[PDB]
RNA sequence: AAGCGUGUUACCUAUACUCUACCGUCAGGGUUGAUAUGAUGCCCUGACGAGUAGGCAGGCGUGGAGGUCAGUGACGAAGCCUAGACCGUAAGGUCGGGUCGAACGGCCUCUAGUGCAGAUCUUGGUGGUAGUAGCAAAUAUUCAAAUGAGAACUUUGAAG
RNA sequence: ACUAAUCGAACCAUCUAGUAGCUGGUUCCUGCCGAAGUUUCCCUCAGGAUAGCAGAAGCUCGUAUCAGUUUUAUGAGGUA
RNA sequence: GACGUAAGUCAAGGAUGCUGGCAUAAUGGUUAUAUGCCGCCCGUCUUGAAACACGGACCAAGGAGUCUAACGUCUAUGCGAGUGUUUGGGUGUAAAACCCAUACGCGUAAUGAAAGUGAACGUAGGUUGGGGCCUCGCAAGAGGUGCACAAUCGACCGAU
RNA sequence: AAAUAUUGGCGAGAGACCGAUAGCGAACAAGUACAGUGAUGGAAAGAUGAAAAGAACUUUGAAAAGAGAGUGAAAAAGUACGUGAAAUUGUUGAAAGGGAAGGGCAUUUGAUCAGACAUGGUGUUUUGUAUUUCACUGGCCAGCAUCAGUUUUGGUGGCA
């Protein structure tokens, strides 16, 4: 709300604020990104360094469907498994009676292996996972078999 | 009557009128600090009017409180005097101004009769 | 007129009471200032000072923390104290048994608390217990790791993120931080 | 309502006061002042007169009387301090004084309704300063010019200055 | 010397120094086993207090909204005037008196087209100048009567 | 020169509330803190960015890893 | 704390005792005036304004840091590895309120120009400090644990 | 076709909007009066009272109008009409005034204004038992005494 901004408190003091020397002005230094490579160079070098140039290539119609591949690490691995059934899974873990878990029904493409999954076998269904994953799966006694 | 407080300074009793609200009409008698580059008032010359400054702050034992002793209290309607019954020691009512004369008489019949202090009495009379 | 070597007139800088109006948080600051008045105890003092933290000084302390802690040795039964809210957290799956009393406790901690037979009491029944904080252990969660404070104390050569909304290629990626263009940072 | 309420009242007590420690002490007499000196009155109706000072009385007040048949000034007590004593003394060892206390002068107990909204001498007033003045008169008489001296009042003469004057 | 040089004291007075009271800010504290209107309160101790640009904080005020005081009011709301009073350091509030004629307050919140001395500010109005400058080119008017309340100015007549 | 009292580019309406690093103004009170006119870069010198000075929010702790200071010991200078 | 054998008293953590007058314009207040001393005309630009710098004849009303999109720090709140109902549907006393699915956003993973690859040797490490806690300890203090946090060497992931 | 747009037209409902210098330029005979050759530009101006009941009649005045009476609750509502502010003006009253005035501190003098305490009151035999018929106080201002704090000015004493 209003009735609380500095600017009702400002009332009665000539400069509102802004200054008698500096006089608050329309736009003193430019517009908007005005002057990066000129007078706003220090501001521009300071905080924002990379902001001018080209560099790598040039993707002409790229869709970020094609690079949608949510990654899934291996401690919320065991999250996908509904939690009513998760601990009679962590109990008694089967070899011959294994739970799947279906990452790409959840939402994730790629499995990561941020790691210290219990010692219980899972089949993982996923497009991708990467190499330290897929040999923490194996330790833990699980699968994994690739989908698409 | 009312319990023993100390003895009222007001400490500063003249009020501060803005400055030149005698020279022009069009600057009211109501404190506004001057906060020009300039002034002397602000400046705080010598031989200037005196600002507001918390130093004039009055005595807290004895603040809203009349020169009789009592914190005034300003009063509506019967409902509104009864408050005071248990009070009467230290807070005087006070009528409000839009109370009808007819109301008036009723209101200063409790008062009265409470033994409670009326800041105007004497207001919107019948004679 | 005198020498003024410091500020005059310099508050603490330090909250003396919440910024809040919750009041329900504004009673366990009420007993917890009896408490660091009225007892020995330099744990009341702390938990007092805890409470008055801002949110984000008041991160959350998810429940691995707390089973980190209760490793220490001499640590397993002493009661856990965090001033602030406990999360749970699905990275364990085991949960040493324990008590913990914490302001606020998200549903998913308080079933995985008390399904180790644990009891997520609160500060005032903390206190009720334990007014001099005997064998209690408080924790902190990670003020550091919040997002905002990676892009504090940005300049060349800083190692700090910058404050960009749109992350991607061909956004800060060009002169002034790779050498083929420019400089470096 | 015309105004809401306070919610912290003023409690209504009248609180004790604390145990002053201020005792009343006898008052030390100016070494100037000893019974029987002449003070010149400064204030009041006798403003000027020359007396007699008798006995000092319990509430600070002298007991003083330039006898009545000499000028005119009635047993009366005064303020040590509306008075300058003077080198001049008078004898009185053998006049009965020790009668007149502060019970004795009270003027009357006053009402609300014993009050002079628009507007006498007692015998005992009249017989006691003359068996005093009886003592004092006959000692007087002993003494050149001191009943004139009494009789006539003190006046500051132009010329004169009182600081480097002395009685 | 009431000048110059010098010295001895005495004396004068800053918003400075000391002490006291009060205000405020800050800081450090005390204050809950049937005792306190139940603590952003109360109290104790101490130090501080200059200020533009500027920053923050606590408040005052205006138009409207929710709630509430079973609030005020034609026995007089609002408004306005008041070298009449009271409270507040202050913004401001309150009351009395006159005018007035129909609505309007207090408090807890919400909200904004929210506070004016300025801007060669805008609109409206009114001043001093001031009964002033001015009503001075075109040669020029005058007498009497008539009408009329009233005739330098109208009518007619006569002159010019 | 003149082109409707307008002329080195008429008048009217609109885009248009054109833009202005420039000028003027910028509306209540009190309390607390309280500066800068310097660095570097800029078609930069009536202006910006940047560091500096300032406020606020605090936070981690509780007499210290301190100081516009001296002393002792030990350097360094090349002005008078 | 003093005087006191002690009882007590006391100039010892802040004025009590007695006396008088008046009880109202007497004290006090407001206001006008006189006097003594002081006081330059405000706003603004400015190193510097009473300026022979500018604006201001006066008065009433109007009149100038607002709203939005996207964000940043900070604060509060709700939930919290999640979170976000209000695009929409159902419903409704009907622009309110209530209820809701799937998505989608942001977050949970980064790095590289990209193809791509994608975070535990270890009690998620060692060291230094570290509030707090525990033990011993009349008590300082000594040990063990040591969250956050600060520094540093690591370790792991991406790129070269 | 529908889902979509819609500051125009017609109808309708609403509002945390404006409230007659605002809101449309236009609350009223407003795109009107008026200005411009023209394209165009473009105002101001709401409210008597419930009802004209809009002042019959008398008198002064040429008349306007005045004074009466009269309506009306009110004419402090008379169509120059709700309220009626300020600038500015008149009159009356008060005060002051030797090239300004105005202001600050203090007081004088004048004018004018609030408060007590004059308390059920330390009580006192109800004319066929709640008016305690002599009340305690402090209200305003002072004096003395004994003290305490800060200080000032002396006079003497002992000693080094």
């Amino acid at each position: 709300p209003s009735r609380f901004t500095k600017t009702r408190k400002h009332r009665g003091h000539v400069s509102a604020g802004k200054g008698r020397i500096g006089k608050h002005r329309k736009h003193p230094g430019g517009r908007g990104m005005a002057g990066g490579q000129h007078h706003h160079r220090i501001n521009m070098d300071k905080y924002h360094p990379g902001y001018f140039g080209k560099v790598g290539m040039r993707y002409f119609h790229k869709q970020q469907a094609h690079f949608w591949k949510p990654v899934l690490n291996l401690d919320k691995l065991w999250t996908l498994i509904p939690e009513d059934k998760r601990d009679q899974y962590l109990k008694s873990a089967s070899k011959e009676t294994a739970p799947v878990i279906d990452t790409l029904a959840a939402g994730y493409g790629k499995i990561l292996g941020k790691g210290r999954i219990p010692n219980v076998p899972v089949i993982v269904k996923a497009r991708f996972v990467s190499k330290l994953a897929e040999e923490k799966i194996r330790a833990a006694g699980g699968v994994v078999e690739l989908i698409a | 009557a009312s319990l023993p407080h100390p003895k009222i300074v007001k400490k500063h009793t003249k009020k501060f009128k803005r400055h030149h609200s005698d020279r022009y009409h069009r600057v009211a008698e109501n404190w506004r600090k001057q906060k020009g580059i300039d002034s002397v008032v602000r400046r705080r010359f010598r031989g200037n009017i005196s600002q507001p400054k918390i130093g004039y702050g009055s005595n807290k034992k004895t603040k809203f409180l009349s020169p009789s002793g009592h914190k005034t209290f300003l009063v509506a309607n019967v409902k509104d005097l009864e408050t005071l019954t248990m009070h009467t020691k230290t807070y005087a009512a006070e009528i409000a101004h839009n109370i009808s004369a007819k109301n008036r008489v009723v209101i200063l019949a409790r008062a009265k009769a409470l033994g409670i202090k009326v800041t105007n009495p004497k207001g919107r009379l019948a004679l | 007129g005198i020498d003024h070597t410091s500020k005059q007139h310099k508050r603490s800088g330090h909250r003396t009471a919440p910024k809040s109006d919750n009041v329900y948080l504004k009673l366990l600051v009420k007993l917890y200032t009896f408490l660091a008045r009225r007892t020995d105890a330099p744990f009341n003092k702390v938990v007092l000072k805890a409470l008055f933290l801002s949110k984000i000084n008041r991160p959350p302390v998810s429940v691995s923390r707390i089973a980190r802690a209760l490793k220490q040795e001499g640590a397993a039964n002493k009661t856990v104290v965090v001033v602030g809210t406990v999360t749970d957290d699905a990275r364990i799956f085991e949960f040493p048994k324990t008590t913990v009393a914490a302001l606020r406790f998200t549903a998913g901690a308080r079933a995985k608390i008390v399904k180790a037979g644990g009891e997520c009491i609160t500060l005032d029944q903390l206190a009720v217990r334990a007014p001099k904080g005997q064998n209690t252990l408080i924790l902190r969660g990670p003020r550091n790791s919040r997002e905002a404070v990676r892009h504090f104390g940005m300049g060349p050569h800083k190692g700090k993120a910058p404050r960009i909304l749109s992350t991607g290629r061909k956004f800060e990626r060009a002169r002034g931080r790779r050498r083929s263009k420019g400089f470096k940072v | 309502s015309a105004q809401k309420a306070p919610k912290w009242y003023p409690s209504e007590d009248v609180a004790a006061l604390k145990k002053t420690r201020k005792a009343a002490r006898p008052q030390k007499l100016r070494a100037s002042l000893v019974p029987g000196t002449v003070l010149i009155l400064l204030a009041g109706r006798f403003r000027g007169k020359r007396v007699v000072y008798l006995k000092h009385l319990e509430d600070n007040t002298l007991l003083i009387s330039g006898p009545f048949k000499v000028n005119g000034v009635p047993l009366r007590r005064v303020n040590a301090r509306y008075v300058i004593a003077t080198s001049t003394k008078v004898s009185v060892e053998g006049v009965n004084v020790e009668k007149f206390n502060v019970e004795y002068f009270a003027k009357e107990k006053l009402t609300k309704k014993e009050k002079k909204e628009a507007k006498e001498i007692k015998a005992e007033r009249v017989e006691d300063q003359k068996v005093v003045d009886k003592a004092l008169i006959a000692e007087i008489k002993k003494t050149p010019l001191l009943k004139q001296y009494l009789s006539a009042s003190f006046s500051l003469k132009n010329g004169d200055k009182p600081h480097m004057l002395k009685f």
